RNA sequence: GUUUAUUAAAAACACAGCACUGUGCAAACACGAAAGUGGACGUAUACGGUGUGACGCCUGCCCGGUGCCGGAAGGUUAAU
RNA sequence: GCUUGAGUCUCGUAGAGGGGGGUAGAAUUCCAGGUGUAGCGGUGAAAUGCGUAGAGAUCUGGAGGAAUACCGGUGGCGAAGGCGGCCCCCUGGACGAAGACUGACGCUCAGGUGCGAAAGCGUGGGGAGCAAACAGGAUUAGAUACCCUGGUAGUCCACGCCGUAAACGAUGUCGACUUGGAGGUUGUGCCCUUGAGGCGUGGCUUCCGGAGCUAACGCGUUAAGUCGACCGCCUGGGGAGUA
C-alpha cells in the first residue's frame, strides 16, 4: 500500500460533524485494510486569506498508508461532500516528523 | 456634518494622469478631484504639481464633511503620489496609514506591444 | 465513429456514416413500442401547417421514461438501442423487481452500468436526482422544468445543461443555448451529458436521406410567384425587398417571442 | 529538513508581502531554496501563509 | 507595501520610497520581459563587474 | 518501471542458474515485460512521444539482444522466442 | 432527380453542403372567429424562415438611404 | 575464452522530461448594484474614442478565458523542438557508493521510420487580454508605416495535417590522449557525531587562460589541439534553392 498526506479544512458551522467524518474516513481506511500513521486535529485556526467569505477554519492532518483506489474514492468524497471546503492529498514527502 | 471622521484617500497615479478619491471606510465615495479638473493639459497635468493642485481641490471638496484622520492608498506608477500625500497632509488629515495598492498581477493577461517606437 | 464512404456513385461520394457497434442489432422491447402514424403537414383540419414534411422510413414509437422514477431501485443497463424517434440513442435498463424500461442514454453509459433515480442516489452519470441533491457546477441532462414534469431541456444528442447558481428554492441553469433561465430546485436532472456526441458529425451526401428523413424539398420565395411567396417575379433574379417569411414577418433579425409570463424565469437571452 | 505544517520558519523565510526571499539574500542552499518554494506554496494552498498582504 | 505612521511624528513620509521595487517591477510588467536576452546581459555585466 | 518483485520474478523465471540477472535471455525478457505494460500505457495514453522514445530504445536494444543470441546459440534463441510469444 | 399532364425538359426548380436569423417548450411558426391541432409524443447536435447551392481556393471596401437589433436623456404624442 | 567496451540487477538521489485529470491566488475584461461629479483615456503635442441616458474613481456580488508575480539563478531536465503555480495517476531518461551477472552483444549508418518552435490548413468547441487584415484620428511634402483609438482571423482545447526557422554552439556522432585557475549544480568516502568546517572521488555545466591550431577573430580537456571509425555537405558571384 502507498502512503498519502490528508490535510483538510471544515466549516466552524459544521465543526460538530468533525469527530463523525474522522470515524468515517478512518473507518473507510481501515476497511479497505490501509491504516492511520498520524491523525491531528488542529481545531479552528484562523486562515491567512478570506475563502468563500467565511471565516476561521477547522483543520485536521492524517498520514495514511492506503491504496490508490481507496485514496481516490476520499478525494471524489472530499469532492462530492461541501463541509469540506479544501482538501489536499499528497504522495511525496512521506514519514515526516511524528505530531510536528 | 458628518461625525465619524474616518475617511480613506485612493490615488490612483498613472504617467498621463492622476485622479483623488476619498471616500468613507464602507467604500462609498465621498468626493473627487483630478489634475484635468485642475485645470492642466498633458505634461502639465503629468507634472507632480497639478496632483498637489488635485488634492487640494478635493480636500476643499470633503471640507464640508469635515474627515479628522484619513487612510492613504496610492495605485499606479504616477509621479503625483508623492506629491498627493504631501498635499492632503499640508490640507491637514491626520496619515494613519499609507497604503499601496498598485495592481501587481501574476503573468495573468497578455500585455500589449503598443509604444515600440 | 465517423466513417468516410468511399466515392464509388455520386451521393456515395459525400456521405459520413456515423456508426455505433455498441449498438442493438435486432428488435427493439416490445412491451415498451407504441404505434407511431405520420402526421407532419396534417393538421385536424387537413392543411399543411409546417412545411416540408413528408415520407420518410415508418417508425416506431418507443416509451422512453422522461419523468424518472422507482426511486431506490438500481437499475442494471442492457444492450443501448437504436431510436429513430429522436437524434439520441437510447438504453434499455432493468431494475431489480423485473421491471425494463428506455432512458435516455448519457455519454459514458455502457451494457452493465447501474443507474438509480431517488434522493440517495449517488452522484453519478446516468443517475436522476432533484436539483438539491445535485452539487453546483455539474453538468446535467434530461432535467425537468416543474417537479414531477418529466425531462424537457437537453434530450438532443451531446447536449448539457450547467448548473450556475442557486436562489434557494429556485436553480439557475445555463443552457445549450447559451440561455441562463431559472428552474425550480425539486426539478429533477440526469447527471452526465447526453452520448452520441457524433451525431452533428454526419454529412448525409445527398437528397435521398434527407428523404428518408423525412424532409421534403424547399422552395425559395425568389423562384416562387408573386401570388405564392412575397418574394418572387421579376424578369430576372434578383427581386430586391427585405426578406421575409411567407406570411410577411421579417426573418432577418425581428426577434419573435410574445411570452410574458416567463420573462420572470429567463434570466439573460440567449447569444 | 523543511515541512509546509509550521508557520514560524516559513514566515522567517517570506517577506511581508508573502513573497519568497531570493537565495542570494537568504544565504541558504539551492536545494533547500527548491524545497522551501514548494512549501511556502504548499502553505499558501492551505491557506496558512498568504499570497499577498493586500488581501 | 504598508507603512502605519507611529503615534509621535513630525511630517507623514515613506522612508524607501525611492527604493520600492514596486515601480520597479510594474514598468516590466507593462511590456515584454524577454527572460533570454536582459538577464544574459545583465549577468554578463556582473561577471565582468565583478572579479 | 517494472517493479522490483516482478523483476525478481522474471530472474529467477528466466534464469537456470542463480543471480544471473545478465544473461541476454533475462535481459530480453525484462524488456519483452516492460514492453507490455508500455503498450497498456500507451493505449491509453497516445501523443507520450517523449515515453515512446524510451520505449523505442527498449524495442531496439531487445531486438539487439536477440541477433546477438541468433547468432550465439540457435537453441536458446529458438527456446526463448517460443517461451515468450514473439517474432511470427 | 423534378418541371409548364395538351407547342418550352432547359442553363429553370430541387438537391446534399454553407451561412444568417428566430425559437427555453403552453417554443417560434402555421391552420382555426374559438376550443383545439400540427410542429412533436420532438426539446437548441431540435424545429422554422430566408438566401446560396457538391467539391477546391476564397468571399474585399461602404451602416450615408431603407429594414432589423439595442438605449431612453430631450422634443413631439392617443384614449383618459 | 576473458572483462577492460556495451548492457542487466540490488539501494538511493536531483530535476519546468512527457501524457491525463483536478484545484488554488493575484490581475484584465464583462454584467448587475451602492456612493459620487464633469471629466476620463491617449500623446512629443493633440485628435478619433468613452462620458451630460451618471463616464472615469471607490466598494459589493457574479460570469468567463488565458498565463502562472516572488522563488528564478552566468540554475535544472530533455535527442532536438522545447519544458516554470500546487496536488494526484501513468510513465521515459540521467547520475552515485558498493557488490553480482552476460561476455564484443560495439560505433556510425546512404535509403527507411519517428519526433519536430512559431505562423498556417481541416472539423468541432472556446474566446478574458493581445492582435495580422480592416476602420478612424495623428505625423508627414506624401504615409497604403512607425504613434493613438478600436478591432476580425489567430493566439486557447480535442483529433488530424503541414514539416519549415538566424531549427545556431552558424561547430554531425562515437572513442582515446593532452598544461591550469575561478565558480554553479547534483551524488558519495574519510576527519573532531560537536557547524551551510577541512581533505578526495564521479556526472552535468559557466567564465578566463598555457602549449598547440587558425587567414585573423578566436578555440583551448565540454577544442576549432593530437589521432581513429562512419555519415552528410562544398567547388567563383548573380541567375537560383529559381524553372
Amino acid at each position: 500500500m502507498r502512503h498519502y498526506e490528508i490535510v483538510f479544512m471544515v466549516h466552524p458551522d459544521q465543526s460538530e460533524q468533525v469527530p463523525g467524518m474522522i470515524e468515517r474516513y478512518t473507518a473507510a481506511i481501515t476497511g479497505a485494510e490501509g491504516k492511520i500513521h498520524r491523525l491531528e486535529d488542529w481545531g479552528r485556526r484562523q486562515l491567512a486569506y478570506p475563502i468563500n467569505k467565511l471565516h476561521k477554519a477547522h483543520y485536521v492532518l492524517m498520514n495514511v498508508e492506503a491504496p490508490q483506489e481507496v485514496i481516490d474514492e476520499l478525494e471524489t468524497t472530499f469532492r462530492f461532500n461541501d463541509a469540506v471546503i479544501r482538501s489536499m492529498v499528497m504522495r511525496t514527502k512521506h514519514a515526516v516528523t511524528e505530531a510536528s | 456634518r458628518k461625525q465619524v471622521s474616518d475617511g480613506v484617500a485612493h490615488i490612483h497615479a498613472s504617467f498621463n494622469n492622476t485622479i483623488v478619491t476619498i471616500t468613507d471606510r464602507q467604500g462609498n465615495a465621498l468626493g473627487w478631484a483630478t489634475a484635468g479638473g485642475s485645470g492642466f493639459r498633458g505634461s502639465r497635468k503629468s507634472t507632480p504639481f497639478a496632483a498637489q493642485v488635485a488634492a487640494e481641490r478635493c480636500a476643499d471638496a470633503v471640507k464640508e464633511y469635515g474627515i479628522k484622520n484619513l487612510e492613504v492608498m496610492v495605485k499606479g506608477p504616477g509621479p503625483g503620489r508623492e506629491s498627493t500625500i504631501r498635499a492632503l497632509n499640508a490640507a491637514g488629515f491626520r496619515i494613519t496609514n499609507i497604503t499601496d495598492v498598485t495592481p501587481i498581477p501574476h503573468n495573468g493577461c497578455r500585455p500589449p506591444k503598443k509604444r515600440r517606437v | 465513429a465517423v466513417v468516410k464512404c468511399k466515392p464509388t456513385s455520386p451521393g456515395r461520394r459525400h456521405v459520413v456514416k456515423v456508426v455505433n457497434p455498441e449498438l442493438h442489432k435486432g428488435k427493439p422491447f416490445a412491451p415498451l413500442l407504441e404505434k407511431n402514424s405520420k402526421s407532419g403537414g396534417r393538421n385536424n383540419n387537413g392543411r399543411i401547417t409546417t412545411r416540408h414534411i413528408g415520407g420518410g422510413h415508418k417508425q416506431a414509437y418507443r416509451i422512453v421514461d422522461f419523468k424518472r422514477n422507482k426511486d431506490g431501485i438500481p437499475a442494471v443497463v442492457e444492450r443501448l438501442e437504436y431510436d429513430p424517434n429522436r437524434s439520441a440513442n437510447i438504453a434499455l435498463v432493468l431494475y431489480k423487481d423485473g421491471e425494463r424500461r428506455y432512458i435516455l442514454a448519457p455519454k459514458g453509459l455502457k451494457a452493465g452500468d447501474q443507474i438509480q433515480s431517488g434522493v440517495d442516489a449517488a452522484i453519478k452519470p446516468g443517475n436522476t436526482l432533484p436539483m438539491r441533491n445535485i452539487p453546483v457546477g455539474s453538468t446535467v441532462h434530461n432535467v425537468e422544468m416543474k417537479p414531477g414534469k418529466g425531462g424537457q431541456l437537453a434530450r438532443s444528442a451531446g447536449t448539457y445543461v450547467q448548473i450556475v447558481a442557486r436562489d434557494g428554492a429556485y436553480v439557475t441553469l445555463r443552457l445549450r443555448s447559451g440561455e441562463m433561465r431559472k428552474v425550480e430546485a425539486d426539478c429533477r436532472a440526469t447527471l452526465g451529458e447526453v452520448g452520441n456526441a457524433e451525431h452533428m458529425l454526419r454529412v448525409l451526401g445527398k437528397a435521398g436521406a434527407a428523404r428518408w428523413r423525412g424532409v421534403r424539398p424547399t422552395v425559395r420565395g425568389t423562384a416562387m410567384n408573386p401570388v405564392d411567396h412575397p418574394h418572387g417575379g421579376g424578369e430576372g433574379r434578383n427581386f430586391g425587398k427585405h426578406p421575409v417569411t411567407p406570411w410577411g414577418v421579417q426573418t432577418k433579425g425581428k426577434k419573435t417571442r410574445s411570452n410574458k409570463r416567463t420573462d420572470k424565469f429567463i434570466v439573460r437571452r440567449r447569444s | 529538513e523543511i515541512d509546509y505544517k509550521d508557520i514560524a520558519t516559513l514566515k522567517n523565510y517570506i517577506t511581508e508581502s508573502g513573497k519568497i526571499v531570493p537565495s542570494r539574500i537568504t544565504g541558504t542552499r539551492a536545494k533547500y531554496q527548491r524545497q522551501l518554494a514548494r512549501a511556502i506554496k504548499r502553505a499558501r494552498y492551505l491557506s496558512l501563509l498568504p499570497y499577498t498582504d493586500r488581501h | 507595501i504598508k507603512v502605519r505612521e507611529n503615534e509621535p511624528f513630525d511630517v507623514a513620509l515613506r522612508r524607501f520610497k525611492r527604493s520600492c521595487e514596486k515601480a520597479g517591477v510594474l514598468a516590466e510588467v507593462r511590456r515584454r520581459e524577454f527572460y533570454e536576452k536582459p538577464t544574459t546581459e545583465r549577468k554578463r555585466a556582473k561577471a565582468s563587474a565583478v572579479k | 518501471s517494472l517493479s522490483t518483485e516482478a523483476t525478481a520474478k522474471i530472474v529467477s523465471e528466466f534464469g537456470r542458474d542463480a543471480n544471473d540477472t545478465g544473461s541476454t535471455e533475462v535481459q530480453v525478457a525484462l524488456l519483452t515485460a516492460q514492453i507490455n505494460h508500455l503498450q497498456g500505457h500507451f493505449a491509453e495514453h497516445k501523443k507520450d512521444h517523449h515515453s515512446r522514445r524510451g520505449l523505442l530504445r527498449m524495442v531496439s536494444q531487445r531486438r539487439k539482444l536477440l541477433d546477438y543470441l541468433k547468432r550465439k546459440d540457435v537453441a536458446r534463441y529458438t527456446q526463448l522466442i517460443e517461451r515468450l510469444g514473439l517474432r511470427r
